């Protein structure tokens, strides 16, 4: 099943902001891996990107997916 | 400190 404990995690959160074009989809961290439950938007970049709901680009960015259906898991 | 916050964020684009 899904995993992300190997050597994948950033050193907290982002900075600026990510463009909405190559965002896919957010994901939580739970469990314990990466700090704070924060959601992780990816894109076709390279790596995750972590951010806290709390900057503006990051409750933006995920309310932007709601209007779309990204298709997620059932 | 610095700037958690700014408009772009790859304005180089090729950085890809």
């Amino acid at each position: 099943g899904p995993a992300s404990v190997p050597t994948t995690c950033c050193f907290n959160l982002a900075n600026r902001k990510i463009p909405l074009q190559r965002l896919e989809s957010y994901r939580r961290i739970t469990s314990g891996k990466c700090p704070q439950k924060a959601v992780i938007f990816k894109t076709k970049l390279a790596k995750d990107i972590c951010a806290d709901p709390k900057k503006k680009w990051v409750q933006d960015s995920m309310k932007y997916l709601d209007q779309k259906s990204p298709t997620p898991k059932p | 400190v610095e700037t958690f916050g700014t408009t772009s964020y790859y304005d180089d684009v090729g950085l890809l």
